[PDB]
RNA sequence: ACCUCGGAGCAGAACCCAACCUCCGAGCAGUACAUGCUAAGACUUCACCAGUCAAAGCGAACCUCAAUUGAUCCA
């Protein structure tokens, strides 16, 4: 297995200018 | 560094470019310590960001 | 990003999707008083005619 | 005082509605939506069946 | 076990110790005494005690609930609609695995009645048994079946293993004949002929995509190839199988049976079958 | 009704498995029906009560009751309130437990 | 043995053979748009019980011989988001609970993708719900350019 | 509703209930709001849309409609093209 | 003297409450018919029959007042 494949099923975003840039 | 891009640890982040011992304006004479790496944002992810800390 | 993940990290490109929580629905009663005909379709799993012992 | 008439469309016959109108005026020729055409056609006053 | 060991002793079991199971026989209530007396459980005086009560639904002059609602075409002609009992491929495979449906003979309606997989009622306006594609996956049978109504998915799944679907229509008289043939034979009347489908079923029973019994056999392979291309899987050829002569039993109409013929009186006692002679009878039975 | 034919692969489809040959040394025993099916059904009394009834119980009912209780304890966390009926071969178990009991009786030897 | 006036042979005199309804027309229906099933790897890796079945099918698009070169290049360019790392075209559906319906839906998707990739003169429907902001951002990014020389 | 007739001694039904309602096999009756076809010029389109919806009954009304009918109207029909076939069975019921 | 409905105090600050207790009224209106079609969630004149608000989509250029009213059958 590749150790760099640590992706996790849930991904968060710490940017306030993000939700309004995707019209969501 | 990229504030958004780390897939494992949410609070941590990745490293792209890093320099040290820059003789003033000579940004080509200092020693290297981290090779440059272009950003790699995910598909379904939002809008990532990268800040230049000088 | 595909070429980066291919010839720069030696891994596969992760994908994501902006999912949304399921809509809220009250508890399905036995006699829905004053409710349209489409009330049974709100709690229906698949929109196909299911058959049990037949 | 008022009167209720029915408007017949020019394009796509079969769809008609009812609308109020004054009794001392002439006929009506308004713009009403037609579902069979999904556009805007003309409607003509024809056959009154109400005298309110 | 211990039951016989305990029954070895004790007096005999006669009509002197008949004990009913508790909870089944409830005591009878009699309105006599002080608890159930006085008014005998009828309340105060008036219509509630004299018994002179209005019919069920009367609200005392007030318009009832089942009257203020206007009529609508909900049950206009329910006594004339065509009902068909469902039949899934899963239950068919179950019956085949249990042995009640042998996959070596053509399966129609009488075979399903004898196997007792579906209950075909001669009344209640039933024109046969339809087919359900609920048991599509894990279905390996390979056997021809005659269904009145078969969907596209069910026909495809049957043709995957190597089956033949035959869409046929029968009048309620033919349904009653094919359901219970023993009383029909004990009746004493000759076998009638099949009736033509109604006006609203000719294009359905004469189509190739529905595998009707009146359509031309030149368009069946085209429809089978189309279904094989749509639902995938390589379509096998049944011309090289050992059971080729069994799958070719398309059941010619005006027969409502199999190997018999319309007009042949069947007698249970003394196993003999009588053939109708003359020429008018044959012309009528073969028309 | 004739006996079902002996198939080549006993994992026969549509959910059906014949009972094996001299099955195990157990104080109790579970018979079959006319259609060679596992006697595990459901029953409802009023409009909210849900339970399953094993109508074919022959032998020691207490042993089978203890076995099904120990089997359903990790699935519910508590003790399944059952009824040990001895006059008839029944064993009511509160809760929807049909396919689980079927699989357990098929893997046990019934 | 028995036959009446409304028989299958009398109503259609041209079709009277014993195998005219079972003769597979394989020799007159072997075009390139049949999609060979021997080179396809169809697998089912989901059994939900929200009862919906998943039918995933993948195949090496770079080694497909039943597809011409320009149409293959076009369908690989316009659908570069569904190509695996090893050149596998992963296409799945999640509509019905049966595997046959999902397989038919996947086949129909492949067929329409093939028939639309070859047709280059296709009028694109101008939408204004999700690409307008993208075009505005692209124009604003292209506007801020006013240097003279840069390599790299 | 004549609990005991004079010829067969059975139970009779009310044809008005059959012509004005529609019972499903789950135990629900489909009715129609009154006044959905009369005086539609003084009503808002929202009211016109609300009046043209298949509204279910209550508990006492369903019990009354069941008592007014016999065992024939409480069976299960398998029509070929039944638009209300998906509403006969009711899934996802937890008391 | 009255037969339907609304408002002001009795009923004072969530809600409901009657009188042959004292007063204003209403059986309509001044202007465009997208006053188009579907579809989550609620209030409900103390039951029912009835009435009202609205997420979102396809379609289109970029609604005011307090009661203001009529069901089954039939035509
Ligand atoms: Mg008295
Ligand atoms: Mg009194
Ligand atoms: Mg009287
Ligand atoms: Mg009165
Ligand atoms: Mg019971
Ligand atoms: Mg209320
Ligand atoms: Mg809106």
């Amino acid at each position: 297995p590749v150790e760099n494949e640590a992706v996790a099923p849930e991904f968060t975003n710490r940017n306030p200018r993000n939700l309004e840039l995707l019209s969501v | 560094t990229s504030l958004d891009g780390h897939l494992l640890e949410p609070d941590a982040e990745y490293l792209h470019w890093l320099l040290t011992n820059i003789p003033g304006n000579r940004v080509a004479e200092g020693q290297v310590t981290c090779p440059y790496l272009p950003p790699f944002p995910a598909r379904g992810s939002g809008i990532h960001r990268l800040a230049f800390l000088l | 990003v595909t070429y980066i993940f291919h010839q720069l990290l030696d891994m596969r490109e992760p994908v994501f999707e902006f999912v949304r929580p399921p809509p809220y629905h009250p508890k399905q009663k036995r006699f829905p008083h004053r409710q349209p005909l489409r009330y049974l379709d709100r709690y229906r799993d698949s929109h196909e005619p299911t058959y049990g012992i037949y | 005082k008022n009167i209720l008439v029915r408007m017949v469309s020019e394009a796509g016959t079969g769809f008609c509605f009812n609308t109020k109108r004054n009794r001392l005026r002439e006929k009506l020729t308004l713009l009403h939506y037609d579902p069979v055409v999904k556009q805007r056609v003309l409607f003509v006053e024809k056959k009154k069946i109400r005298s309110l | 076990a211990r039951a016989l060991d305990l029954l070895r002793g004790l007096p005999r079991v006669s009509l002197a110790n008949l004990k009913p199971n508790p909870g089944s026989k409830k005591p009878e209530r009699r309105p006599r005494g002080r608890r159930r007396g006085r008014k005998c459980g009828r309340g105060h005086k008036g219509e509630r005690q004299r018994g002179t009560r209005p019919r069920l639904g009367f609200e005392g002059g007030q318009t009832p609930f089942y009257i203020r609602i206007p009529k609508y075409g909900f049950n206009e002609g329910h006594s004339f609609r065509r009902q068909y009992k469902p039949l899934s491929l899963n239950r068919l495979q179950y019956l085949i695995d249990l042995g009640r449906v042998d996959p070596s003979q053509p399966i129609d309606l009488t075979q399903l009645v004898n196997g007792r997989g579906v209950t075909i009622q001669p009344l209640k306006r039933d024109y046969g048994v339809q087919l359900v594609e609920e048991g599509a996956d894990t279905f390996t049978a390979k056997v021809n079946i005659e269904v009145q109504l078969a969907s596209e998915l069910a026909i495809a799944a049957i043709e995957k293993n190597g089956g033949v679907v035959t869409t046929a229509f029968y009048d309620p008289r033919s349904l009653d004949i094919v359901c219970k043939p023993v009383p029909f034979f004990l009746r004493g009347q000759p076998i009638p002929k099949r009736m033509l489908p109604p006006e609203e079923l000719v294009p359905y029973y004469t189509d190739a995509k529905n595998r009707g019994y009146l359509a031309d056999p030149a368009k069946f392979p085209e429809a089978r190839l189309e279904l094989a291309r749509k639902y995938g899987y390589i379509l096998p050829d049944i011309t090289k199988d050992e059971l080729f002569k069994m799958l070719c039993t398309r059941k010619d109409p005006r027969q409502i049976f199999f190997g018999l013929a319309p007009g042949w009186v069947v007698n249970m006692a003394d196993k003999k079958i009588l053939k109708p002679t003359d020429e008018n009878l044959l012309k009528y039975y073969t028309s | 009704i004739p006996d079902p034919p002996k198939h080549e692969h006993y994992p026969t489809p549509s959910g059906w498995q014949p009972p094996r040959d001299p099955p195990p040394n157990l104080p109790y025993f579970v018979r079959r029906s006319r259609m060679h099916n596992i006697p595990v059904y459901k029953d409802i009394t009023h409009g909210n009560r849900q339970m399953t009834v094993i109508r074919k119980v022959e032998g020691d009912i207490w042993a089978l009751q203890k076995d099904v209780e120990d089997f359903l304890s990790p699935l519910l966390g508590k003790t399944p309130v059952t009824q040990v009926n001895e006059v008839t071969g029944t064993l009511r178990i509160k809760g929807y437990f049909d396919q689980e009991l079927k699989a357990w009786l098929l893997e046990k030897g019934f | 043995e028995f036959k009446s006036i409304y028989s299958l042979d009398k109503l259609y005199p041209e079709s009277q053979g014993s195998d005219t309804a079972w003769r597979v027309p394989n020799g007159a229906k072997q075009a390139d748009s049949d999609i060979p099933l021997d080179r396809l790897t169809i697998s089912y890796c989901r059994s939900s019980g929200k009862v919906n079945s998943k039918a995933e099918v993948r195949f090496h698009l770079a080694t497909a011989e039943w597809i011409a070169e320009p149409v293959r290049q076009k369908i690989a360019i316009t659908h570069k988001n569904k190509i695996n790392r090893l050149g596998e075209l992963i296409l799945t559906s999640e509509s019905s609970r049966y595997q046959f319906r999902n397989l038919a839906d996947c086949l129909q998707k492949i067929r329409d993708m093939i028939t639309e990739a070859s047709q280059t003169p296709k009028e694109p429907t101008k939408e204004d719900v999700k690409l307008h902001r993208i075009r505005i951002e692209n124009m604003n990014r292209e506007r801020l350019r006013q240097k003279r020389i840069h390599s790299a | 509703l004549t609990y005991f007739s004079a010829r067969k001694g059975k139970r009779k039904t009310v044809k008005a209930v059959i012509d004005r309602f529609l019972r499903l096999h789950c135990g629900l009756w489909v009715r129609r709001k009154a006044g959905y076809k009369k005086k539609l010029w003084k009503k808002t389109p929202a009211r016109k849309k609300r009046l043209r919806e298949f509204v279910f009954c209550n508990k006492t009304q369903s019990k009354l409609l069941d008592k007014m009918t016999t065992s024939f109207w409480k069976r299960r029909n398998w029509y070929v093209d039944d638009p209300y076939q998906k509403y006969h069975d009711r899934t996802n019921l937890k008391v």
